[PDB]
């Protein structure tokens, strides 16, 4: 537990190397404040920066969702579960939709079949070759 | 009507369910038409699921009406080296549509069960 | 309850019936018990006044300063000239609060006694817990519940800290808090109590 | 008195603490079957438990007027459609008390000589107490009862307070009303249940349900939401092979506990909640749900017996 | 872009947490080997910075839980680190459990954690570049957002489903029901 917390300590600071790029964040605290501390690199805040953030977060936070909705309990706060109440009841595609994760599923289990690939080619064809050249 | 009947999740003197259902579909449909449990404890999203497959997280117990079922395939075989003969996949496996006079008892997931101490 | 002191075992003077009970008296004054309520009383009214003192001090600073109204320090009020004389609202000061205090003394030696109004019969009074007044006080139906008397008290108390925190800082200073707590942000360890003397 | 690992104490009336060497109790009281609280071990940071039945205040003398677990049973009479002749008035023995261990007690009560001989058994293991009957009877015909039990449970905040696990019932939305159903109540638990907010499920006798309403059940709709969940009334229950109903669970949205409540040898779930005329009976929310066998009359015979047990787990450490 | 891709669509139901990791630490990788890739790797070096840590600590995360839980199940793989058997942890095991949520969503992406102003910048710059795989990163941006907290609420929020007493009966059941 010691170096869990230690480094957890560490996963929380260390975003201060490249803080931001909007004045830095304080007028005081003269340990590089506003010269991020990436220098040893080679020799409001932006609207558009701003813009690109918000849409990262977006995509973060709908990812979250989704992943509370399927995974996340119920006797909590954060599952509404109004809605839960009805994409079962009036479920349309529920006949293709399944037939995805029958997809799905069966490759993330066949681990990415690239891997099949190697053994059914690599590893059985020197083994083959070993045999021509003992023959 | 082939006429099932759950023995479910063991519970204390049974847990039997009912449930009345016309042959011809798989045993994982017909299941999941009669809202009983088969998934033991796997969700919707991804986790152990989405039929006719791989992982094979469904392990049904035939005890009665065994000889009204599809014969066992060799994914059947492949994936139950633990089985004893008993039972079987449901997720590759059908009842016989033209069957509709049969009477066949079966207890759910088992590794979750404490039984044949009884009867 | 929170006795400040994850050691010491509290004393049996406050045991905890009264809010904002920590066992805070490393002098036992209070232990006798008239005298606890007394300083009970105390405590509310210097807390209730310094809460609306430290506020008419750091309110008009920052309103001041950010442009939208312009009024004298708290300090620099005092010669200021208003439509009255010094001498006549002090005056007017003085005998209405010998009106109210004298009034507030005689419920605190005699409980519900001075209740009602005395110019009019009805309109007067619902019986009240001391220290904790009735209708009119509290128009908008409040519940005088715990969680809110503790919230008053500690309130109450950092509020008498900052009020004499702002008159020893004016003595050495003279100029406004807020200003010096904008040198404080310049730099938190070029500006404290060290380098002004 | 009698005792092992509890005292046979009185307060108006004679109770029980029952106990257990992981600090649930119930405080059962010995005038009735009414258990009056019960208090499990939830979490496990906070020295204990407490999450207990809605225990209304004392009222007229030793009060009472309370519900909580009441076994309310009665006698289909052979006379009209008043299924609510009596709980047969009478004493009631304690009987073979056992414990087993500090973390097991059940007290058995008796009741006798006006009625058929009913035996009452209350349980209380390390995590679920449990209640159950028997109604054995002889003598000149066969009797008839109701056996049901209410259990008005506690939750939260009436607003994020719901119910999981059933999804699948034929619901029956027909209730037959004023004590959920299975009039005397135990000395009270609500009356006249009615809904005149705006338009409820059900012509009040139909067998809507072919329920597949989704995972929750937003039990919010209140002071008439209660309906038995069984099978219809013969209209399905007649054939062989009629497609048993469920065992039920329980969700509060705004605390996090779980209260499972399964059924034994009962037939039906009323789930039934107030949240209408609510601001008479306290503050957070209830509601009264328990098995039973009601929905049609339970002729037993000349010799034989009943039998029905509502076991409540929760399974939440 | 393509590793990245590759990686991220095969965390998805892979129900062995430290081969999940994995999977999420070469989709990871494949963030870096992008921004490399136009020159910008001023902020790749900081990615890297980020999630070295970011990574590291889940690892150690998910071998204490491993552990912890392996008392319960058989000494086994498959019979432990699986967390569809196992699952709610918050109750029994704080110290160890706020790091893993503290952690895995710094790596999810939050503006006040870390790994946060790395990947941004990142895609910002790849959106610079070109929509051709600037999507691609955008769309994983948000997948893995989603992956990575399906593991946490998968293993610490629950009923530890070993015991919940729908499937197994291991807590009491010889308790002498309605007596003789
Ligand atoms: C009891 C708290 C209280 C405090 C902290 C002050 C503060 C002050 N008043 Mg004052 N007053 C106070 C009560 C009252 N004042 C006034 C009305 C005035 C006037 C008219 C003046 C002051 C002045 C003063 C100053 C006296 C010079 C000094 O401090 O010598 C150390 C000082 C800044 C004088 C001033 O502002 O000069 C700078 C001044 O002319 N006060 C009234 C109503 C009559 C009061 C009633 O309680
Ligand atoms: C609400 C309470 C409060 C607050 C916020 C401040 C704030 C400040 N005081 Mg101050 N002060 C206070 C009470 C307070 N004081 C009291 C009660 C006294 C009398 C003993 C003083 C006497 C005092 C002097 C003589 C001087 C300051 C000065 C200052 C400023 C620089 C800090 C410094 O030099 O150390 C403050 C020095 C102290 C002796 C303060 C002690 C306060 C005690 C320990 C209680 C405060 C504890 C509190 C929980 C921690 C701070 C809370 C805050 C983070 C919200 C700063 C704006 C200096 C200044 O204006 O120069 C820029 C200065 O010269 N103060
Ligand atoms: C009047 C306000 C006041 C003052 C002057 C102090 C003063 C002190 N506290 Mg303290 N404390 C207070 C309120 C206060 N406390 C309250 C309200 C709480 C509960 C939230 C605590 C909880 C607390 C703890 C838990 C500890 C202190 C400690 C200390 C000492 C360092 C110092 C004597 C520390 C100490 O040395 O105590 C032995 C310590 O460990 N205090
Ligand atoms: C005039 C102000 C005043 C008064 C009358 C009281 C009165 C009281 N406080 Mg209190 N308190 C105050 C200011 C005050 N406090 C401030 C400013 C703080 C924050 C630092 C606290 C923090 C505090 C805590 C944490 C606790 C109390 C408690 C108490 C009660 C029992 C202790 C006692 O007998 O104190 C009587 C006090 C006096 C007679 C004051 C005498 C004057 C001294 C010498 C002033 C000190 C020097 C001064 C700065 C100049 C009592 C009702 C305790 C209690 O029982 O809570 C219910 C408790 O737990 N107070
Ligand atoms: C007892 C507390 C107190 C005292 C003595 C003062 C003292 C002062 N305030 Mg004041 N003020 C305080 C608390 C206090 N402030 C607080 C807590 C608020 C709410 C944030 C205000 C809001 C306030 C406003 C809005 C105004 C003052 C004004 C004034 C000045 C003259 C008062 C006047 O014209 O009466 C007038 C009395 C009437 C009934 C009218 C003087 C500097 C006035 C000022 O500076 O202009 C003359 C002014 O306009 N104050
Ligand atoms: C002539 C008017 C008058 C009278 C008779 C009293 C009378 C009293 N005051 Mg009081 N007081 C008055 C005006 C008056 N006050 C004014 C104008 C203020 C504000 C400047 C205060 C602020 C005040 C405080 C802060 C305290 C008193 C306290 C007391 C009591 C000691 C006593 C009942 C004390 C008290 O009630 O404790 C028992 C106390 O702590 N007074
Ligand atoms: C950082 C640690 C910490 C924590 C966990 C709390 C926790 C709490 N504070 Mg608190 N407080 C703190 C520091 C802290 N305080 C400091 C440094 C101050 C300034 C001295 C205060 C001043 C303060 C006030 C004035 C009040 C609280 C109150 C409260 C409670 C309700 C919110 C809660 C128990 C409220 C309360 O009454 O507690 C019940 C309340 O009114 N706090
Ligand atoms: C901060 C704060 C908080 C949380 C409370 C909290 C409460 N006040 Mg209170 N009060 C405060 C500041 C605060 N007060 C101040 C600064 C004053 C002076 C203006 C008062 C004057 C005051 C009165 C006159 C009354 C309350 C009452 C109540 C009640 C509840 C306990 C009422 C109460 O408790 O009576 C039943 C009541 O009558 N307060
Ligand atoms: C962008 C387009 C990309 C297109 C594709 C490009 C692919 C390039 C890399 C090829 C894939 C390499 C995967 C290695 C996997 C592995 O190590 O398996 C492990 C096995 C272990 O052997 C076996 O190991 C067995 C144990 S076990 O099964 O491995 O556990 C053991 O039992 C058995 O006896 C033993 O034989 O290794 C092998 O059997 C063969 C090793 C691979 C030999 C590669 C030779 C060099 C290839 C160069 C290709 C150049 C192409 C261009 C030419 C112009
Ligand atoms: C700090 C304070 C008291 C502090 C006492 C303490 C901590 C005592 C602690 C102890 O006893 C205990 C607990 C236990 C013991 O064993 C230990 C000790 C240590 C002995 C009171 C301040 C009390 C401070 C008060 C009451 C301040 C009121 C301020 C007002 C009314 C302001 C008015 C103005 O601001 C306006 C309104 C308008 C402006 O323009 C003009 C003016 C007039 C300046
Ligand atoms: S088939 Fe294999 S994978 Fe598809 S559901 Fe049945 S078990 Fe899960």
């Amino acid at each position: 537990l010691f170096p869990l917390l230690i480094l957890l300590l560490f996963t929380l600071f260390i975003g201060f190397i490249g803080i931001s790029f909007d004045n830095g964040g304080m007028d005081n605290g003269i340990a590089e404040l506003t010269i991020l501390s990436k220098w040893l690199t080679p020799s409001v805040n932006s609207y558009e920066f701003i813009t690109n953030a918000i849409s990262s977060v977006t995509l973060a936070i709908f990812g979250l969702f989704i992943a509370y909705i399927f995974y996340g309990s119920a006797y909590s706060f954060f599952q509404n579960l109004d809605l839960i109440n009805s994409f079962v009841k009036r479920n349309p595609k529920k006949e293709f939709l399944d037939q995805v994760k029958k997809n799905i599923y069966s490759w993330s289990y066949n681990r990415g079949y690239i891997d099949i690939f190697y053994t059914r080619v690599f590893t059985l064809g020197i083994r083959g070759l070993t045999e021509l050249t003992e023959f | 009507f082939a006429f099932v009947s759950p023995r479910l999740l063991p519970d204390g003197t049974p847990d039997v369910h009912y449930r009345t259902a016309c042959g011809g579909q798989k045993l994982r449909d017909i299941m999941l038409d009669a809202y009983i449990d088969l998934y033991g404890p796997y969700d919707k999203l991804l986790l152990n699921c989405s039929g006719g497959g791989e992982c094979g997280t469904c392990i049904v117990e035939v005890v009665e009406g065994g000889e009204m079922l599809s014969p066992k395939n060799e994914v059947e075989k492949e994936k139950l080296k633990r089985k004893p003969k008993s039972w079987r996949l449901a997720c590759q496996a059908t009842v016989g549509n033209p069957d509709s006079t049969g009477q066949m008892v079966i207890q759910q997931l088992p590794e979750w069960k404490v039984h044949k101490w009884d009867k | 309850k929170g006795s400040w002191l994850p050691g010491l075992q509290s004393p049996a003077y406050l045991d905890g019936s009264l809010a904002g009970d920590n066992g805070f008296d490393p002098l036992a004054l209070a232990e006798d018990p008239e005298d606890l309520r007394w300083f009970v009383q105390a405590e509310l009214v210097n807390g209730r006044w310094a809460m609306l003192g430290v506020a008419g001090m750091l309110i008009p600073e920052v309103l001041t300063k950010a442009g939208l109204l312009n009024a004298p320090e708290w300090y620099d009020a005092g010669k200021e000239t208003y439509f009255a004389s010094s001498s006549t609202l002090f005056v007017i000061e003085f005998i209405l609060f010998h009106y109210v205090e004298i009034r507030r003394w005689q419920d605190i030696k005699n409980p519900g006694s001075v209740n009602q109004d005395p110019i009019f019969k009805s309109y007067s009074l619902p019986p009240h817990e001391c220290g904790y007044p009735g209708s009119v006080f509290n128009p908008l139906n409040f519940a005088p519940t715990l969680e809110n008397k503790e919230k008053e008290l500690a309130n109450g108390r950092l509020a008498m800290l900052a009020f004499l925190g702002f008159l020893v800082q004016h003595n050495v200073t003279g100029k406004g808090p807020f200003e010096n707590l904008q040198q404080h942000l310049a730099d938190p360890w070029h500006n404290t109590i060290i380098q002004t003397i | 008195r009698k005792g092992l690992r509890f005292g046979t104490d009185a307060t108006g009336a004679p109770t029980a603490e029952l106990s257990v060497r992981n600090g649930s109790s119930l405080q059962l009281r010995l005038n009735d079957g009414l258990v009056t609280s019960y208090r499990p071990k939830v979490s496990w940071e906070g020295g204990d438990g407490c999450r207990e039945l809605l225990h209304t205040v004392v009222g007229a003398g030793a009060g009472a007027v309370r519900g909580g677990v009441g076994l309310v049973l009665n006698e289909a009479a052979s006379s009209s459609s008043s299924s609510s002749p009596l709980l047969g008035a009478s004493e009631w023995s304690v009987a073979d008390v056992d414990s087993d261990s500090y973390d097991a007690v059940q007290v058995e009560l008796g009741c006798v000589a006006s009625k058929l001989e009913v035996s009452y058994v209350v349980t209380l293991y390390p995590l679920s107490m449990a209640t159950a009957v028997i109604v054995k009877n002889n003598g000149a015909r066969p009797v008839e009862l109701t056996a049901a039990v209410l259990s008005h449970i506690k939750f939260d905040k009436r607003r994020g307070t719901a119910v999981e696990g059933l999804r699948g019932c034929p619901y029956c939305s027909h209730p037959p009303p004023a004590s959920g159903f299975a009039l005397l109540t135990p000395a009270e638990a609500m009356k006249r249940e009615e809904s005149g907010w705006f338009g409820g499920g059900g012509g009040e006798e139909p067998r809507q349900g072919a329920w597949t309403v989704e995972e929750n059940l937003y039990t919010i709709l209140k002071k008439k939401v209660s309906r038995v969940y069984a099978a219809p009334p013969e209209e399905r229950k007649k054939r062989i092979y009629n497609t048993a109903p469920s065992k039920f669970t329980t969700i509060d949205q705004s605390s996090g506990l779980g209260f499972r409540l399964v059924r034994m040898g009962f037939e039906d779930m009323y789930l039934g909640s107030p949240g209408g005329m609510y601001d008479k009976f306290g503050n957070d929310y209830f509601l009264c749900t328990g098995p039973a066998s009601i929905l049609v009359p339970v002729v037993v015979g000349p010799g034989e017996e009943w039998r029905g047990a509502q076991v409540i787990e929760h399974d939440n450490l | 872009t393509i590793t990245l891709f590759l990686g991220a669509t095969l965390a998805l139901a892979q129900r062995d947490i430290k081969r999940s990791l994995a999977y999420s630490t070469m989709s990871q990788l494949g963030y870096m080997m992008l921004a490399l890739g136009i020159g910008s790797y001023q902020a790749a070096l900081f990615h890297l910075i980020t999630h070295a840590y970011s990574k590291a600590l889940l690892f150690l995360g998910s071998g204490s839980v491993i552990h912890s839980m392996e008392p319960l199940v058989g000494y086994s793989p498959d019979k432990s680190q699986n967390m569809v058997l196992m699952g709610g942890l918050r109750k029994y095991i704080p110290i160890t459990r706020t790091t893993f949520l503290w952690g895995t969503l710094s790596l999810c992406g939050i503006p006040p954690l870390a790994c946060f102003w790395s990947k941004d910048e990142i895609l910002s710059n790849s959106w610079l570049y070109s929509p051709f795989f600037g999507i691609i990163a955008s769309f994983t941006a948000g997948l893995t957002a989603f992956y990575m907290f399906r593991i946490y609420l998968l293993t610490f929020g629950g009923y530890l489903r070993v015991h919940f007493q729908n499937y197994s009966s291991t807590k009491e059941s010889s308790l002498y029901s309605i007596s003789l």
